[PDB]
């Protein structure tokens, strides 16, 4: 929930400052789309018309992301750990072990083979799979961090860089599965029609526009992208014909922004991040250029 | 049973047992089955100046059990007097 | 609120006196423990009956209570604890921490303070120190355990700071105790009434051995010695260990002398069967006394029967960093959970009235908190393997503060860990807890080895170095000095090529005629049996002879058996001296090995016995084996490794294999060690056959042949046909070759260098019968224990744990065609009756 309040903040700012109310923007914007938990930003705010419907809105995505961390972190616990399978990580600069692990600079086929090379000593409740695709060598795996810690083992062997994230539930993965069906009950009277949505809303795992997928109230397709399905963020972001991408995502030049950026070069894309005041990367843009009139 | 008639069939097998093991074959694999598999030992010491059985059972374990302690969590500790000291005494 | 959500009021009284100007407030200050008892038995059990006037020598009733997965969660989520066996999720049985114990005895645990008899103020009242054991094999508690609690008063003392009183709680669990949870409380304040106080120790199980006629005439003084048999010798007890199970309750007179000593229990012995049994009564009373003669001489003269083996190097312990705790808020959330409603620990008014700096944190809550750090580091967050856990509450907590832990393990006890625990407030460095945990290693197995193992020196540091392992080397010297004339020390340090034993003198005729009566049976060509004394060379003439070995008499096997087996026993018992061997690992050895194992952890036999037996063992097993004029025998061993053949040559393969090449030349050649499967066999036979199993393993390898293949393509004896004919010509092709045969090593087979007889192969069948005659004279019946043998000797015969049952006895007849097996099996019901 905090999260989706820094980027709601982030958009309330964008308005303000240019003295919009938020379906002008929304109505300056081609399309919109957000990285895991980001969807439901992404979706609120296409959502949105006036300051009286973003304001229930942000309320209501509040509570969307709150029952979501809370539901997914009872459906699946963390668990103890040994000293030498703590440290092993530490030692080696994985970080702490977590259920989801980042992999940058290998290919999606041969983390596939070491997974599979894995999996093959593992029973299935504690099979790792990828349920990030940021890029064809930026991937994220989820499972037991146990599993995890196995898999590193094996890499280091190999050794690109790999490093536990600091996310507690394993998102994109059937660990959430049974967590999927607590939230829509918790969910059951909240409501965000796709009728309402007057920009296209992309899918994270299929690239479509979920205002020509669902029917009805989208909460059920947000809770699914989050929990269950994988990301696929070069498909989630095709963008057709963009120039300009604005990132609210929190994390400046660690955050989304700067990977979207990365898959965007070469093709004419430029994007900004809404959220930071000013930043070193050229080849993105910051919070200024949102708001100058030269 | 009695105690003094188990004291009694137990003297008789193990004489026997002993009697016969010259001019019988060694069952190791199957006493490492039982070990491994059977009484669930996490621990195993091969007492003597050389870690042959301890080899043994390192090669057992890799061949035929690794999938099975992975499904059952279980870790094991093969250690030799002669190499593992400090482990066995700390 | 009280255990029923309602409010409860606590009445003080006074009287008011004008006429005492200056202090007119006076507290009433008679039924005022009356009161305040009835309070807080009404805030701990709400409606349920007060007797104020229970006997504080009856037992304490808590009732039933079944152990929930809620009850679990809150708890132990409540103090904060990732104990993985206590989670309740997805796929995983649902244990209760030990802490839990306190949930499920606290109404048999606290009914005890209420009585009269136990005069004291309730909000005066500390909890000094809480002890939970667990009893010998009970498992952890669990989700949808139904388990009874009751109590006993085992103590009321006073001291200077005030009423001592020790409750112990027993947890049972389908008849059966489970755990003991043993509390102490104070009343501070200054008691005089001596009257009521008590204490029931139960002594530690004693022990004296009776050397000396002068030791039991000393014993036999003591008229609260009360034999049972009297009838019983006096000598009876000599050399005897008696052991002392006794029971102590004293009352006192004052602070200073008991008004009554009462003393009692049991003397016992262990007769020949390993039976046990009282031979005296401990009787002993004093009224006043100084102390107690019974309890002060057997710490004179005896000793506990077991101790701790504390280490000089405390070793630390944690997790990856020291570890660090806080009290929360709300004592109400321990409170509720624990149900200890007490309002100290959660309301102003009442901790202002009894002198509070505030409302205070549970020690039991500190306990458990700081008990899942124990189980986490010490335990590896493993819950069975705690077994006892004493925490004396040292320092006062409340909501808020924070704590610094340290772990230590400092000794061992029957395989068990020694570990102690302190516990101290981060900002003042008090100490809050100390605490000590014992705590199992993992399941351990024990094996030893076989023949070829043997390096010169071997065991001579331990020598050195360890006394138990001293002992054991001297016993086997002086016996093999006495009785055949030579030290195995000597051997084992020197490795000498050879040696003379002098039979002159009486002790040499001893030592010639030792050697003369060493024989050893074979079967002749026609069935006879014909006895022949190892030592031919040696007769009633013969005045002295010389061993001899070029390799040293260390490699010569009839040395090599007794050095190696001394020094795993040497080993072995420097380890159990050392306590670091639990109660009941399981054992096996490699074919030598085996009787170290044995005589190290069932003690079937004594070193004099032992070194006897392997020493008779290696000079027989040479002497069965005919050998040329060069003394060259026609035996050998070679390694074989199927998976060197091909992928798919397994052990069945192999089998058919050997058994093919023995059927089609006549040859001796078996598979005699069943080492790692499809990876190490050894076969042994004589030196064609197996030259002629290399040709044959090579011929396949070479030309591809897939026997399971074949075995899948065609009849048994089709494959036999084509096997035949490769088996016939590599026969050949080995009898041409120059004598003496030399192995070569093949593909996939190894031969064994320096072994002369075929160890473990049927050939040896004939010495079974007078070796067995040998281990009868050795093994005496009254010294085993079926004890340490059952479940726990695996013999590498049967290769399944040693067992006297039916089914045990046919498979061993399956195994030996053994006839003495068969009289048992025949008369089996004599030995059910």
């Amino acid at each position: 929930p905090l999260i989706g309040l820094v980027q709601l903040a982030h958009y309330q700012v964008t308005c303000k400052v240019q003295g919009l109310h938020p379906g002008i923007l929304r109505d300056r914007i081609s399309g919109t789309t957000g990285h895991s938990q980001g969807i439901v930003l992404a979706a609120v705010t296409a959502a949105a018309d006036s300051w009286e419907s973003f304001e229930d809105l942000a309320k209501s995505a509040l509570t969307i992301l709150f029952w979501i961390g809370a539901r997914s972190q009872q459906t699946f616990p963390r668990t103890s750990m040994s000293p030498s399978l703590l440290q092993e990580a530490i030692d080696n600069g994985e970080g702490t072990p977590t259920p989801m692990l980042s992999i940058r600079d290998l290919p999606q086929a041969e983390v596939q083979k070491h997974i599979d090379q894995t999996n093959q000593y593992l029973p299935e409740d504690q099979h790792i799979s990828i349920s990030l695709i940021n890029s064809p060598r930026n991937l994220v795996v989820s499972g037991p961090p146990r599993s995890l810690c196995g898999l590193n083992a094996q890499l280091r062997k190999v050794k690109f860089v790999n490093r536990f994230l600091p996310i507690t539930a394993p998102f994109h993965s059937k660990y959430l599965a049974g967590a999927a069906e607590l939230i829509a009950e918790d969910l059951k009277d909240i409501s965000i029609e796709v009728e309402r949505l007057g920009i296209p809303v992309y899918d994270t795992n299929t690239g479509e526009d979920i205002r020509q997928t669902v029917t009805g109230n989208v909460v059920p397709a947000l809770i699914r992208m989050i929990t269950n399905d994988p990301v696929h963020w070069e498909k989630a972001t095709v963008f057709p014909e963009a120039t300009h991408i604005l990132d609210f995502g929190p994390g400046g030049i660690s955050g989304l922004g700067v990977l979207t950026s990365r898959n965007k070069d070469g093709t004419g894309v430029r994007v900004i991040l809404a959220g930071t005041v000013n930043g070193t990367v050229a080849e993105v843009g910051y919070k200024s250029e949102l708001f100058d009139r030269d | 049973m009695r105690p003094e008639v188990e004291q009694e069939l137990a003297h008789t097998l193990l004489v026997e047992l002993l009697a016969y093991q010259f001019a019988s074959p060694v069952r190791w694999i199957e006493t490492q089955d039982v070990f491994l598999a059977e009484q669930m030992a996490e621990r195993i010491v091969e007492i003597g100046p050389a870690d042959t059985l301890s080899v043994m059972a390192k090669r057992t374990l890799a061949s035929k059990y690794e999938a099975y302690d992975a499904a059952k969590s279980a870790q094991r500790q093969i250690l030799c007097y002669s190499k593992d000291a400090k482990e066995i005494y700390y | 609120t009280n255990a029923l959500g309602e409010p409860v009021a606590l009445p003080l009284r006074f009287t008011y006196r004008p006429e005492a100007g200056y202090a007119p407030i006076h507290e009433i200050m008679e039924g005022r423990n009356d009161r305040i008892k009835e309070f807080y038995w009404r805030c701990w059990f709400g409606q349920d009956p007060l007797d104020l006037d229970a006997p504080v020598t009856s037992k304490f009733d808590g009732g039933e209570a079944v152990i929930t997965s809620e009850a679990i969660n809150e708890f132990v989520h409540a103090v904060g604890n990732t104990g993985e066996a206590f989670v309740d999720r997805p796929g995983k049985t649902m244990y209760a921490p030990m802490d839990f114990a306190i949930v499920v005895g606290w109404k048999a645990i606290t009914k005890p303070i209420f009585p009269r008899t136990i005069d004291g103020d309730l909000l005066k009242l500390v909890h000094l120190s809480n002890q939970f054991r667990m009893f010998p094999g009970a498992e952890p508690l669990k989700k949808g355990d139904k388990v009874y609690t009751t109590a006993q008063v085992n103590a009321v003392i006073n001291q200077e700071s005030g009423k001592m009183v020790e409750v112990c709680g027993t947890i049972t669990r389908d008849g059966k105790p489970v755990m003991e949870v043993i509390s102490q409380f104070l009343y501070r304040g200054v008691y005089t009434d001596y009257e009521n106080t008590f204490q029931r120790k139960v002594e530690t199980p004693m022990q004296v051995h009776l050397a000396t006629t002068k030791d039991i005439a000393i014993l036999r003084s003591k008229q609260w010695f009360v034999l049972d048999d009297v009838a019983t010798p006096e000598e009876f007890l000599l050399g005897k260990t008696l052991t002392f199970r006794l029971h102590t309750l004293v009352h006192f007179k004052n602070r200073n002398v008991y008004s009554h000593v009462e003393t009692r229990g049991q003397v016992l012995v262990e007769l020949p069967t390993k039976e046990i049994i009282q031979v005296a009564t401990v009787e002993y009373v004093a009224g006043e006394s100084h102390g107690n003669p019974v309890i002060d001489y057997l710490q004179r003269n005896g000793q506990s029967i077991e101790q701790p083996v504390n280490f000089e190097n405390p070793i630390p312990l944690g997790g990856k960093a020291p570890l660090q705790l806080r009290a929360p808020a709300s004592n109400e959330t321990y409170a509720r959970v624990s149900g200890d409603y007490n309002p100290i620990h959660v309301s102003r008014v009442f901790a202002a009235y009894a002198n509070l700096p505030g409302t205070i944190t549970h020690g039991m809550y500190s306990s458990a908190a700081v008990r899942s750090l124990v189980e986490t580091w010490a335990a590896e967050n493993k819950i069975g393997r705690v077994r006892s856990f004493h925490a004396s509450l040292t320092g006062m907590v409340l909501p808020n503060d924070d704590i610094n832990v340290k772990l230590q393990h400092v000794g061992m006890v029957g395989g068990r860990k020694i570990i102690k625990v302190e516990a101290t407030n981060k900002e003042t460095e008090e100490k809050v807890l100390l605490g000590e945990a014992e705590i199992e290693q993992p399941v351990t197995a024990y094996v030893f080895t076989g023949q070829g193992s043997q390096e010169q020196g071997m065991g001579m540091d331990l020598y050195a170095n360890s006394p138990v392992a001293r002992e054991v080397w001297d016993r086997a010297d002086k016996y093999l000095r006495d009785t055949y004339g030579f030290a195995i020390t000597d051997i084992v340090r020197n490795n000498p090529k050879e040696l003379t034993i002098h039979f002159g003198g009486p002790l040499g005729k001893k030592i010639r005629a030792n050697y003369m009566a060493m024989t050893f049976e074979t079967v002749a060509a026609d069935g006879s049996i014909k006895s022949e004394r190892i030592f031919k060379d040696i007769d009633e003439n013969t005045t002295s002879y010389t061993f001899r070995s070029p390799n040293g008499l260390l490699s010569a096997t009839q040395f090599t058996q007794p050095a190696l087996t001394l020094m795993e026993k040497a080993s072995f018992e420097d380890m159990k001296a050392k306590g670091l061997v639990p109660r009941d690992s399981t054992f096996a050895g490699h074919s030598l090995g085996e009787y170290s194992a044995l005589a190290a952890l069932a003690d079937v036999m004594p070193i004099e016995s032992l070194v006897s037996v392997v020493f008779y063992r290696g000079l027989t097993m040479q002497v069965a084996v005919e050998r040329d004029a060069t003394g060259r025998s026609n035996y050998g061993m070679c390694a074989v490794n199927p998976s060197r053949i091909s992928k798919t040559f397994n052990e069945e393969a192999l089998r058919f294999v050997v058994g093919a090449v023995a059927e089609t030349t006549g040859w001796l050649l078996e598979i005699v060690n069943y080492n790692i499967a499809n990876m190490q066999y050894v076969c042994a036979g004589d030196l064609r056959a197996l030259d002629t199993l290399t040709s044959v393993t090579n011929f396949i390898k070479a030309m591809k042949i897939d026997i399971e293949q074949m075995r899948r393509e065609y009849s048994p004896d089709k494959v036999k046909e084509e096997l035949v004919e490769i088996i016939k010509k590599c026969a050949a092709e080995t009898e041409a070759k120059p004598k003496p045969l030399e192995l070569q090593r093949g593909f996939a087979t190894i031969p064994l260098r320096g072994i002369d007889v075929p160890f473990h192969s049927t050939f040896l069948r004939s010495g079974v019968k007078p070796f067995r005659n040998f281990l009868l004279k050795k093994i005496n019946k009254t010294s085993i224990d079926p004890a340490k043998l059952i479940g726990k000797y695996i013999p590498n015969v049967t290769a399944k744990p040693f067992a006297l049952t039916k089914e045990y006895f046919e498979d061993v007849y399956r195994l030996t065609n053994s006839p003495r097996i068969a009289h048992v099996l025949a008369n089996w019901e004599k030995y059910q009756d």
